[PDB]
């Protein structure tokens, strides 16, 4: 029923910028929360980022604080993930989830996407 | 983003004769209890300098506004000269009166 | 609380216009020959948060 | 009473003296698209004095993350809107009060 | 704490006859007050009757005399509507609430219930 479909990543030298964007579609919307999500290979999902729909309940990573930018386009149903100065650790393979954080209940990832993979070196990919 | 708007007939200007110290005490209690803020007052004419005589005055209401709101710190307003048109020191600043 | 503008040239410039707290209640006098005193403001943190 | 409106937005004093009359809206105030145009609070600090009003809409900490701004984790607006589906059981549906 | 259950409800053809029972559970009584109350779609709720615990100063809707009859029974903490002659405008939908009717100070409807639907037609539901 629903789809999320990323795009924007790649590789770049440490201390670069980059632009994850993913968009979603089969979503009654009424309090969609999108967050952007890291798996470092051996290792679990870490919360990269989230944000609702205009409830702007946003969150960051502690050791992130600057480093990424979240933002919306409720009219293309999108979110967008710039990021600058990426350090070597941000190498990472980067999902989006679609949810509903309803602030009397909790929040659930309700659907996971494809993703994309971030490559912080001196070489590229 | 305001809710009460609400006028009425004045009761500051009350003032007796023209060359007194100080002429005309006037006092105002405020009471906010219950979402209701209660204003008492009551004016003495009475002439001296370092006021609050030792006399005895039974304040009556003027008003009970329906407000609803907190309220814990509170100011003073006063209408102040502007002193760039007057007499006295005008350069560019303001200059106040004796109350 | 003081409102004298007037002094000998030395120091000039006195008035009092704090912010003060309301606490249970507040009264209040004045003694002017004049109408410096106009009014009042209350609230909790006035600036545009309440 | 307790509960989210008699703490939270609403309050009678325990001497209250007066009526409460409350009557069923859903003809003038749910719409098949769902009417979000009504809101209420859902988290406050304390309990509301009497015939208290609160608009204010700043930021809620929830849990122990200081979020001085929007950015945050259990930080969250202190509204909510009322889904008002028509389709809402009357328990849910809205009502229009006058006291 | 509490809960009001409805049963009795569905579709009968016009001049029939149905019966509605709404229980209810969670009441330390006293001056428990159960109503019930018609949504027709396209407009608000509409009084239809009500009944207190043994007080019987019954309420009915000025168009709805004689069709419907109330009943209570205690015991099993319950309340019935015996619905005849159905014309056809009582296709709608009833809920059963409960309160307290007080002589001195008045009533309120604490709380509702799950609700049934009723169709007056020609073919069934």
């Amino acid at each position: 029923q629903v789809q999320l479909v990323e795009s924007g990543g790649g590789s770049v030298q440490p201390g670069g910028s980059l632009r994850l964007s993913c968009v979603v579609s089969g979503y009654t919307s009424s309090s969609r929360y999108m967050g952007w999500f890291r798996q470092v290979p051996g290792k679990g999902l870490e919360w990269v980022s989230g944000i609702k729909r205009d409830g702007t309940n946003t969150y960051y990573a502690d050791s992130v604080k600057g480093r990424f930018t979240i933002s919306q386009d409720n009219a293309k149903n999108t979110v967008y993930l710039q990021m600058n100065s990426l350090k070597p650790e941000d190498t990472a393979m980067y999902y989006c989830a679609a949810g509903s954080w309803y602030n009397q209940w909790g929040y659930s990832m309700d659907y996971w996407g494809k993703g994309t993979q971030v490559t912080v070196s001196s070489s590229g990919q | 983003n305001c809710t009460f708007e609400y006028v009425s007939q004045p009761f500051l200007m009350d003032l007796e004769g023209k060359q007194g110290n100080f002429k005309n005490l006037r006092e105002f209690v405020f009471k906010n209890i219950d979402g209701y803020f209660k204003i008492y007052s009551k004016h003495t004419p009475i002439n001296l300098v370092r006021d609050l005589p030792q006399g005895f005055s039974a304040l009556e209401p003027l008003v009970d506004l329906p407000i609803g709101i907190n309220i814990t710190r509170f100011q003073t307003l006063l209408a102040l000269h502007r002193s760039y048109l007057t007499p006295g020191d005008s350069s560019s600043g303001w200059t106040a009166g004796a109350a | 609380f003081h409102a004298i503008h007037v002094s000998g040239t030395n120091g000039t410039k006195r008035f009092d216009n704090p912010v003060l707290p309301f606490n249970d209640g507040v009264y209040f006098a004045s003694t002017e020959k004049s109408n410096i005193i106009r009014g009042w403001i209350f609230g909790t943190t006035l600036d545009s948060k309440t | 009473q307790t509960g989210k409106i008699a703490d939270y937005n609403y309050k009678l004093p325990d001497d209250f003296t007066g009526c409460v009359i409350a009557w069923n809206s859903n003809n003038l105030d749910s719409k098949v698209g769902g009417n979000y145009n009504y809101l209420y609070r859902l988290f406050r600090k304390s309990n509301l004095k009497p015939f208290e009003r609160d608009i204010s809409t700043e930021i809620y900490q929830a849990g122990s993350t200081p979020c001085n701004g929007v950015e945050g984790f259990n930080c969250y607006f202190p509204l909510q809107s009322y889904g008002f589906q028509p389709t809402n059981g009357v328990g849910y549906q809205p009502y229009r009060v006058v006291v």
